[PDB]
Parts: C-alpha cells; structure tokens; sequence
C-alpha cells in the first residue's frame, strides 16, 4: 500500500499548515527572545531543505502525483514552522511551542513507518536522513519544555529578555537576531533604507551593544597580559591571539568550510559535462546550492575578522593610552617618545594591525586549501598527475626565497618613511622661521635625499612584485600545457574527455588565485610584525614612580 | 512642529519599547473585530477554507483506507455512498460541513469512524459558525464612523464676554441622530518646569466647561459654541497675545464623549489646537436664523469670522487692569 | 589594488563575452541582471559615501585628542584629571568603532546580495545550457567554456 | 501579610459561610458565559450529543415499534424510508437535527406520529442553537483581556510640589485603542478605631484625584502621572515616613474604570499598594521625548527613579513647619 503510506504522510503537513495560517494572518495583519537550541533548529532546518529538494528529485525521477506530493508538503510545512519560530522569536508564548511539538511527534511515527514498510521490502537513505533530522528536532522541542514553560512546574522562572542588546536606544543588532539573518544581514535593510530618507547622524546611529565596548576589550587584554606576565615584544603577540580566540578561529573554520565546498563546484561542472556528453538537473540545482552557500559562508568569515580587527583596534588604543599617563617626561624629552611619534604609532598602528588581522584569517586557510586542490587533481588526472605536482612543489621554494628578498625592502623602507615623517614634522611648525631667512633649500634637499633612499627601497619592492607576478602567471600555464599534453599522446593512452579538461581548468584557476594574493598579504605582514616591535619598544618605556 | 493628536481625531504619539508579554494576541477576538473590512473579509473566508481543506483531506483518506475507494463492484457497500476521487470527496466535506446537504453520496452505517469524523466534522462547523457571526456582528457595532461625522471649526477665536476674557469654539452634528449625554474634556498641555526642579515633557491640566450651576456635559441639536472664561485660577490665565501665534508650544484638545441612540455605544471625538491655529480677538458669524417657520443653519458660515474692536491684552496684564477697571 | 581591478574587470568582459557565445539567448535574462544590480549599487553608493564621511568626522577628533594629550603632559597628571580624560578617550574610540562597524557591515551587506546576484546568473546561465544545449543546440564542446 | 486585592487585579478576600438560595445557578447562562473556554467549548458540545442521542435513541424506538425494523418486503412502507440499524437511526437523527438533510432515507406520510417527533425535533434543535449562539457571543465580549493590556508602575513614590506633599503614579496604554470616558477611584484601607471604641477590620475611603476645576477622570494617551496633594483634611496626613516601610498595615488601590472602544463594554482595573511597596522622595524619569517629528515614549524607563534631595519628614509635621515656613 505504497500509496496509501504516502498519504498518510501527506496528511500532518497539511495539519501544520492549516492551523499556521490563522496564527501567521493575525501576526501579519522591540524585545528578542531566544530559546536554547535556537541556531541548532535553523541549522536543522536548512538540512530539510536540502533533503527535502532532493525527495522532490527523487519523485522526478520516478513520474503519479501522490507519490511525490510528500516532499512538497514538507517543503512548506518546514517553511511554516520557520514562520512559527519567527513569531515565537518575536513574541513568547507555551503553545505555540506545543503546536509545534505535536506535528513533530507526527511526522516522526510516519516516517516510521514507511521505513519498517521499505525494510520488509535510494529512497532508504533519504528517508533515513529525514527521519534523524526530525527526531533531532523533536529533541530539540523537549529541551526547550524542559528549560522554561511547557507544562512544567507553574512558573518559568523566564529569563527577562536579554537587556544587553535591546536596551535602550541600540542602533546596531548582529548578536542580536535569529540565525538565519546574521548570515545575509536582513537587519540591515531599514537602516540602509533609511539613510537615503534622512542623512545619517552620530545621534542616529546606536551605541555599542554589552559585548562590544573597548572598556571589556582592554579588560580581557589587560587580564591576558597579567596572566602571560606572570608565566617582551613576543609575549604581547601571545596575548593579543589568545584575547580574540574563539571568534578568530570560527572565521577560519567557516573559511575552510567555504574552500571545500568551493572546489566542490567544479566537480558538478565535471557531471554536468559528463551528462551531457552522454542526473543532471539535479546538478545544476545542488551547484547551484553549493555556490550560494560558500558565498554565505565566506562573507560571514570576513564579517568575523573584520569584528575581530576592530576589537583589536579599540583595545590596543585604550592600553597605550593608559601607559601614555605612566610615561615619564624624560622619555618625552627623548626622540622615541616624540608627540609626532607617538601620533604615527596611534594611526598607522591601527591602520596596520587591523589590515593583517583582515588578512590572517585569509591566509589560515591557503594550506588547507592547497592541499585539498591536490587531493581532487588526483582522481581527475590520473597518472598525469606529476606534472602539475612538480609544478606546485617548484613553485613553493623559489617564492619563498623571492619573498625574503621582498620583505628585506620593506622593513628599511619603513625606517626612511619614519625618518622621513619627522623631518617634515619639525619643517612645518617652523615654516616662519624658515622662510624667514630663507633656509628652505637646505631642508627642501634632505627630504628630498630622504625621499631618493625610499624610492631606491620603493623600486626595489616593485621589480620584485613584479618578477612574483610573472613567476605566478607563467608557471601556471606551463603546468596546464604540459599535463594536457602528457596525457592526450605522450603515456596515457586515455581519450580525456572534455568534462576532465573543464573541470582540471577550473580546479587550477582555484589554486592560483591564493598565490597572487600571498605576495600582497606579505605587505601587510612585515608591516605588522614592525608595528608590534614599535608598539613593544614604546610600552617598554620608563614608568612613573609610585611614592 | 509635532502634534499631539491629529486634526482626524486619531492619536500621534507612536510607542516605543512594548514589554510585550502576549497580550495583543491574547485578545483573540477584540483585536481582529478592530480591522478593517478587507482583511477581517480574508481572515474570515481563510478560516472557513482552512476547515474545510482539513475535513475533505480526512475523508479523502478514511475512503481510500476503507479500500472502498478502490472501484469494486460488489462485496462492499462505501462507507460513503459513490465516491470516486479527491474531488468528490472535498465535495463532500463542503456538502456536509457548511450544511447544504445534498445526499448525492450517502454515509452509511457500516463502518462507525465515519459515524464520528461526521460528529466530529459537525460540531466544530457549527462553533466556528457561531464565533465568525458573533464577532462579524460585534463588528457592525462599529461606531467610530459617527464619530466621524462630529465636526469642529478648523481654528478657535477668544473674545471679550461680559467683561472678562473669553474663549469661543463650535462644535455640531451632522445627521437627524442623536447623540446621548455627550459630556466635553477640554485639556491642554504644556511642557512644564515645577518649582522644585522638575520638568515635564507633556503636562495635562483640566480647564472647565463653564455651563449652568456646574456639569461637565453639553445637549447638541444646534451648532453651539463652547463658552469658557478664563480666570486668574485657570491654567491659561498667564500666556500673552503676541506670543502665541508663533514661538509657543500649547495644544487645546477637547474630547466630547457620548453614546449614539440605535447602536447604544459610547463613542468620541478628539481634536487639537496648535499655537499657530488659534487666533485673538473676533468673532463667529451667527449661523442660526429664523426661516419660514422654522430656525435655518446655514453650514457656509460655520468657519467664518468678523473682526471685532476689543482690547488686546495679556489676561494676567488684563485681570491687572480690571483690578484698575 | 589598480591591477587586481583590471585583472578582475578583464575576466568579467572575458566571462559574459563567453557565455553570449556559447548560449546567444543568454541576453534576454542578462538585461534584469543589469537593472536590479544598478538600482541596489545606486542604493549602496549614497550610504557607503555617508558612513565613509563620518568615519573621517570622527576618526579626526580622536587623533586631535591623542596629541593634546602627549603634549600638555604635565598639566593633565598634575591636575590628577586623569579618569576624566581616560573617560573622555573611551567615549571617543567608542564612537570611532561604531562608525567602522556600521561602514564594514554595509559593505558586507552589498557584497552578499551582489553574491546572491552571482549565483542567480551563473544558476540560469547552466539551466539554459544544459537545456538547449543538448535539446535544440546539440553542442558539446561549448558547454565545458560556459559552465568553467 | 495579606493583601486586599491582588496586582493582577484578582480579589483575594475568600468568603466564607454563603447562604446559598440557589442564585448561583439561577443565572443559568450568565453562569456559564463567565467561564473559561474549554469548560464553556465542553458544556457546549455535551448540550448539542445529549440532545442528538435523545432523539436517536426515541427514533430507533419508534422505527422498532412501527415494525418497520423488522427487515420485510412488501406489505408495508417504513416511516423513515431506509433504516435497519441503531446507527443508521442515529444517522438520521443527527441529519435531522443540525439541518444538512442527507434524504437518503425519507420519513414518509404514513406515520402521523414521525411527524409529530420531526415537528419537536426541529424546534428543540432551533431553540437550543439560538441559545448556544447568543451565549457565546455574550461571552466574546469579555473585554477583560483588554483589562489585561493596561499596567501601572510597580511601585508609586511621593514628592515635593508648589511647596506640598504629592504622590505619584504611572498608568498607561498598550495599544491602539482608546478607554472612552476612564475614571480613577483611588481608595485607602486601614484597620480603623473610632473614638466611640468602634474598631473596624478594614476601613475604605476615597481620597481624591486632583484634576482641573473637579472631574474624577482623566484622558488616556500617553502615560500619564496621576497627581494628587495630601492636605490636612486627607485621610493619609497623619502617617510618618520611617513607619510606613516596615511596620504599618496600608493598602492603597486604585481603580480606573473606562468603556472600550469596538465592543462597548465597560471594564476596570484594580490594583493594590502596600506599605512595603510604597517608597519616599524621589521622582521618575521623563520618558516622553520629542522625536524626529513626533512624540516617542519609551517604557524601559517606565518603572525607572532617580534621587531627588526633598526634605523627609511626616505630613503633619510638614504642615505644621509650612505653619512655621
Ligand atoms: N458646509 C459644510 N457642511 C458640513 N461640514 C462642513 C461644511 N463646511 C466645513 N465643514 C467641515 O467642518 C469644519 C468647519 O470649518 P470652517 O470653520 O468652515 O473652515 P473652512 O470653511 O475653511 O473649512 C471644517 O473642518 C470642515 O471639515
Ligand atoms: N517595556 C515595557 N513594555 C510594556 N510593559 C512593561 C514594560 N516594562 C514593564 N512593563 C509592565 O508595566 C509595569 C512597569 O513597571 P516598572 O516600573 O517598569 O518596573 P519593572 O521595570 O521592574 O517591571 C511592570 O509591572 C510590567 O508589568
């Protein structure tokens, strides 16, 4: 009785979505609550989805409406129970909870059923899949009587809806939305709409949420710092990574998962090729999906890193504020602690410090990334993979070297800019003077000496980027030259079927876009490593003596 | 500037921060009685649909699992008499729900679960019914249109009535229905610094109606001009006649409440006057007049207004000077 | 930042160059593409321009206060003023970061609906390969070029 | 210590030895139209299967008796055309009564006596449909709910003004909708002995809301503190500060009564004050503000407070140094 398990099937989702339309009709015609499980149900959620389009394959591929309606009713049941979980989100309530909880209960013992009908007998893993994710959901919904109000003893004991971000007058909420938005910024779209109705003000814009404020940031650091102390240029390096943690490993795990999923592109591009040269629909939507959900991914990586830099930002500020108080007037007498000095360390500090804590989650995920461009070339080149192996084995050390040569540049660069900015401090705040009996030739000529010795380091850095560039453009294409041209006549014997072309040319273009970038990314790196050393010599001054 | 109740009578003061604790929706019936006429209209024709599509998908499927929904001729009698698909079968569910009746497919009594989705089916029709009349009626009640056809003169002008400062408005009706014991609020509001240092934002404070020994409502037949003194006790006593017109922030209000005669529901009318609406020193044209054998009103004239020589003064300066004459 | 621009801007013309090639019914679905990118790049660009300027209106008074600091030194520690002025640094680099924020996560909002308009056009420029194609068009080798 | 009547506006008083003459139930509907819903959606249900299982059970008792149940052909015509079984009865019972009229099977004109039953079915079933309609409309307008959305501040401060003891409390709105016509009862009870040796348990006076010229209303848009002055003729002038938050037994409540717009009934809240709760100098936080073009109220700082430096001491005492000062 196939058909008749499918109805039944068919019947709780039109259950849920019938009684969600009133509810949903009313809402539709500023405190957040969240529940324990909350990112958990939207993950959970996106699963069905994705399972769920693939039942809506299956039943293509078997056409008989009943016996493919199923996966269409839970399409919009999942959609549903999203709404009811947004108005739920926006507005607490016990029951609603319970109305979720029974459909749940529902389509569990449904699915059941067709499995134990199918075992008596690529539908099973579906199925199998479904029925583990809705009992992860139904676990989830007991969590969620157990915390607070279902049925449970009289009172909540409800939490009293979180005050840190939806206090008053907050203008900025991404800790504080559902989990599907922070991913796409939906919050957004008022604020932005609402710009081009009124210009923008400090007054308009909020103020920074509980666990935003560079008073818990220098907090947090100054306790790291303490607590290294107590176990130098290096040791600041070790506090400022441990203070970010978690956050800054999060943006590289999301960016490697946004890796793998971007070299899983080319291989649908390999069956879509492959049918067509001859399940093909269904690869278009699932790279499709694939494409969306990297590009998700990758932009909720450079979010994290971007709130990472700026914390950093905020809490080295603060820190070298406060030491700027301790500082002793004879170190200000001294060149290190020059004002200008001190200015450039402020500004160009941040500026440096926030570009490479940009650029290092990028870089967190260039080995692994490599690595799993190999592993895929493998099974698609065959033996031909020498090649292309000794080309990205030959490319690693004359880089390196190259960007030894490179950086050697930069760091005397650094210094005659910084000599350099001094100069012309103490050449404008004495303009008076110096046009005055007119000494403008002799300081007009040492900047520009100065500046001669810094293009000679400019020029330098230049030839060398640009020898990178062509090491970078021209091995690449030797590489795919010589392992076509190895497998069509040289050994291989092996027709390679254009589907294994496209697909090796798109695995390559993947690979080479970190190289280039890698040459850039050293700019920025010496660049920090230079403004720690300055930010540790600076804190490394006299202090000021308690009596 | 911002106004604290618009001219239509509607409120403008928008809420920020509502601890919402569930209540807006508690009030299942009496928030969507509020709506207007088209999504009441769709919520209405959704729930019956929505009961409808359920109970047509049940009997659907209880058919289908009798097996009397497989076309056999013989060894069975259908639980429901000539069915044939999900058509016939939704037909059904519109046929018995919603009490038509037509008996073109027959419930037998052979197999009793459809004795009971049938008593089921039924009295869930019959309550659902029930509360999609009783509140569409409670709707009808709707009066807030008559409080819609209660009109005010757009500005309101101050006088010189028996030889104190006066302040006269209009009001009126607008259809042969009247209006039970209407009784008139008449506030202002200022934003006020107490002398212990406290200041308010916004600060209501009564000012009389001035009718007979006392009372605080009116009888409207007529347009009747609202007649209160201002006197040195009163709270508007201290303003001046210059400053008004522009730089100064004093909303009047007035809220005139009663009951209509058919519906028996007590409605309102509220309105506000700026600073830079009212005016001094005039007066109303006289409406009513003495027709063929009857008094004639005549609308035209509701709004106008003659100039009047009075002396224009401060009311505190004034009551000085009625202390000096 | 000049050269990966080009470099970028180059493989764009290169791309939908392609793809019109391989598919000459492309242009009837590139043109809403087109539209629906400019409005919403019209829309960013007065936002991003606002919150670039008040970055800079706030991100100077900070510095100011910075060097006033360094140099009227003694005055500030013989007052012993020097919660006031901690107070006062903290309000301002408060404001300079949300500033940053607001102005990083309006660029982060244009680039995921500038992804999401990427994955549209790549989704139907496949779907329209894969069924003409092969139905009416009966090409092979063009496919490969269209979808890398 | 026990509370007259609790903050969600539920009495507490328990009685006690009722003289019970029956009228609890002689308000047969305006009994049950007090109910909750499943109780009402129960006794509704089970008043519409008694009477459907009544009359089944008097037609498969006629059927039976007619001898038209004893399964024959020819020789006689039943008088319900079609019947066999108790079930098909109750089929034709309950298609009958709820009026869908299946007429599959046909009561004929060859019993006088079915006519007789079918004749008081049907005016039984109207009758107790029109019943079970209008009760249930009365119950949906319980507006009660509405008494749900209002709320005052937790607890109430008193103050300093124009150089006299106040006391002030919040109250407020939570939608849309108006409260036509609001009035406030402010009460105060206290275990009382006359000077006649007559000892009272609980002693309600009204002590006055001070508005304009008189007026025991008030309008509600904004939140509004209610503002009263102690004076030496106010029953609560005798009381003194340091004994009020500990010891002595005070309960102030207010009751603000006003009729709802759509419905049109009239509904209250009551709450209750304790002298635990109550608490001396200070004054709240402003929370009207004027917004980019309109007036923006913010209830986080609804219940919010702030130190102000007032003199602390009893009012009788203050009246008699305002005697002196
Ligand atoms: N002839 C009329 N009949 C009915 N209602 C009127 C008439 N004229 C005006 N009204 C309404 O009543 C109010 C009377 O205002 P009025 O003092 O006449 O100013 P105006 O003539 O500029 O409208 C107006 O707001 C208008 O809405
Ligand atoms: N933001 C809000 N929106 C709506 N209602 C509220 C809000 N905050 C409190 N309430 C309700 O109104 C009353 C205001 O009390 P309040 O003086 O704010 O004390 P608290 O803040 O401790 O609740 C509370 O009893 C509460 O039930």
């Amino acid at each position: 009785n196939g058909c008749f398990v499918d109805a039944l099937n068919v019947v709780p989702h039109v259950f849920l979505l019938f009684i969600t339309f009133p509810i949903l009709f009313i809402g539709w015609g500023s405190t957040w609550l969240h529940f324990p499980g909350h990112n958990l149900r939207w993950i959970l959620t996106f699963i069905l989805l994705f399972v769920l389009v693939c039942e809506i394959a299956e039943g293509i591929l078997s056409d008989h409406l009943h016996l493919y309606m199923p996966a269409g009713m839970a399409f919009m049941a999942a959609i549903t129970s999203v709404v009811y979980y947004h108005n739920i989100e926006t507005s607490n309530f016990p029951k609603l909870l319970i109305a979720l909880l029974i459909y749940w209960t529902l389509a569990f013992i449904t699915k059941t059923i067709k499995f134990v009908k199918f075992y008596d007998h690529l539908r099973f893993c579906l199925t199998g899949l479904l029925v583990i994710l809705y009992g992860m959901l139904l676990l989830v919904e007991v969590n969620v009587i157990r915390v607070r109000r279902y049925i449970f003893f009289k009172t909540p004991r409800e939490v009293k809806p979180p005050e840190d971000l939806q206090d008053l007058g907050v203008r900025f909420l991404q800790p504080f939305v559902n989990l599907l938005s922070k991913g796409t910024y939906w919050w957004m779209n008022a604020f932005i709409k609402t710009a081009h109705k009124k210009p923008i003000d400090l007054r308009a814009i909020g103020k920074l949420p509980i666990a935003m404020r560079a008073l818990t940031n220098y907090q947090r650091l100054c306790v790291a710092f303490d607590a290294q102390a107590r176990k130098g240029a290096r040791a600041i390096w070790r506090a400022l990574c441990h203070a970010f943690g978690r956050r800054l490993i999060l943006s590289s795990t999301f960016r490697i998962l946004a890796d793998l999923l971007g070299f899983a592109g080319p291989l649908c591009i390999f069956g879509i090729v492959d049918h067509l040269g001859k399940n093909a629909y269904v690869l278009a939507v699932l790279l499709f999906l694939a494409l969306l959900l990297q590009r998700t991914f990758l932009q909720a990586s450079y979010y994290v890193a971007i709130e990472t830099g700026i914390n950093l930002r905020g809490a080295i500020q603060t820190k070298i504020y406060n030491k700027i108080m301790h500082l002793s007037t004879s170190n200000l007498s001294m060149g290190e602690m020059t004002a200008g000095q001190i200015c450039n360390l402020v500004a160009i500090d941040t500026n440096q410090l926030m570009w490479f804590f940009f650029l290092c989650p990028n870089l967190w995920a260039m080995p692994v990334q490599i690595i799993v461009g190999v592993i895929l070339l493998y099974y698609i080149l065959g033996v031909s993979a020498l090649i292309g192996a000794a080309v990205i084995i030959l490319l690693a050390p004359v880089q390196y070297f190259v960007a030894t040569k490179l950086s050697q540049a930069q760091r005397s660069t650094l210094e005659h800019s910084n000599e350099r900015l001094k100069q012309t401090n103490e050449m404008l705040r004495g303009m008076k003077l110096l046009k005055l009996y007119a000494w403008e030739s002799i300081f007009c000529s040492r900047v520009e000496v100065t500046r001669r010795k810094e293009m000679t380091s400019l020029r330098a850095f230049a030839v060398y980027t640009s020898i990178s560039i062509f090491m970078n453009t021209a091995i690449p294409i030797a590489a795919v030259l010589i392992t076509f041209v190895g497998h069509v006549s040289f050994f291989k014997e092996s027709d390679l079927s254009p589907s294994v072309a496209f697909a090796s040319l798109s695995l390559f273009h993947i690979l080479v876009t970190p190289l280039f970038l890698l040459s850039s990314v050293v700019r920025s790196t010496v660049k920090a490593l230079v403004s720690v050393q300055k930010l540790s010599e600076f804190l490394s001054s006299a202090e000021i003596r308690e009596e | 500037r911002a106004r604290f109740v618009s001219k239509k009578g509607n409120c403008n003061v928008a809420h920020k921060n509502i601890r919402e604790q569930g209540r807006f929706l508690q009030d299942v019936f009496t928030t969507l009685v509020d709506l207007k006429w088209p999504h009441t209209l769709l919520i209405f024709t959704m729930s019956f649909l929505c009961s409808w599509l359920l109970f047509a998908m049940v009997w659907w499927l209880i058919a289908f699992a009798h097996g009397d929904l497989a076309p056999g001729e013989g060894t069975n009698v259908p639980c429901v008499t000539s069915i044939h698909s999900f058509s016939s079968a939704f037909l059904f569910s519109i046929e018995v729900q919603v009490t038509i009746g037509f008996g073109g497919r027959m419930v037998t009594e052979e197999c009793p679960l459809a004795i009971l989705i049938l008593i089921v089916q039924n009295i869930v029709g019959l309550m659902i019914n029930a509360i999609m009349l009783g509140c569409i009626f409670m709707k009808t009640a709707q009066a807030h249109r008559r409080a819609e056809t209660l009109i005010f003169s757009k500005h309101a002008v101050i006088t010189l009535r028996h030889g104190r400062l006066c302040f006269m408005l209009r009001v009126g009706d607008l259809r042969k229905s009247m209006i039970i014991s209407a009784t008139i609020h008449m506030q202002v509001v200022r934003k006020t610094t107490s002398p212990e240092g406290e200041v308010v934002p916004l600060h209501q404070v009564d000012i009389p109606m001035e009718n007979g020994v006392g009372g605080n409502g009116i009888f409207l037949v007529a347009p009747l001009i609202i007649y209160h003194v201002i006197d040195s006790n009163s709270p508007l006593y201290d303003l001046a006649p210059s400053d008004l017109h522009h730089h100064q922030d004093l909303e009047i209000i007035v809220i005139l409440e009663g009951v209509v005669e058919t519906t028996g529901i007590t409605t309102q009318a509220r309105t506000s006057y700026l600073a830079d609406e009212i005016l001094w020193g005039q007066r109303f044209v006289p409406i009513v007049a003495e027709e063929d054998g009857r008094y004639s009103v005549d609308y035209s004239k509701f709004g106008n207004t003659i100039k009047v020589p009075t002396p224009l003064c401060t009311a505190r300066q004034l009551d000085e000077d009625r202390s000096l004459l | 930042t000049l050269e990966c621009l080009s470099r970028s801007t180059l493989l764009c013309v290169s791309a939908l160059t392609v793809i019109s090639y391989v598919t000459p019914v492309f242009l009837v679905a590139l043109l809403p593409l087109a539209v629906v990118c400019y409005f919403i790049q019209k829309y960013f660009r007065v936002a991003s321009r606002d919150l670039q300027q008040l970055d800079d209106t706030t991100q100077l008074p900070l510095l100011s206060h910075f060097a006033e600091t360094v140099e009227g030194l003694t005055t500030i520690r013989a007052f012993r003023y020097e919660a006031r002025f901690q107070q006062k640094l903290l309000e301002y680099t408060d404001s300079n970061n949300i500033a940053s924020l607001f102005l990083t996560a309006a660029n982060r909002w244009l680039e995921v609906r500038m992804e999401y308009i990427g994955a549209c056009v790549v989704l139907i420029a496949a779907a329209t390969s894969i069924s003409n194609s092969l139905h009416r068009e009966l090409s092979a080798g063009l496919v490969g070029l269209g979808l890398t």
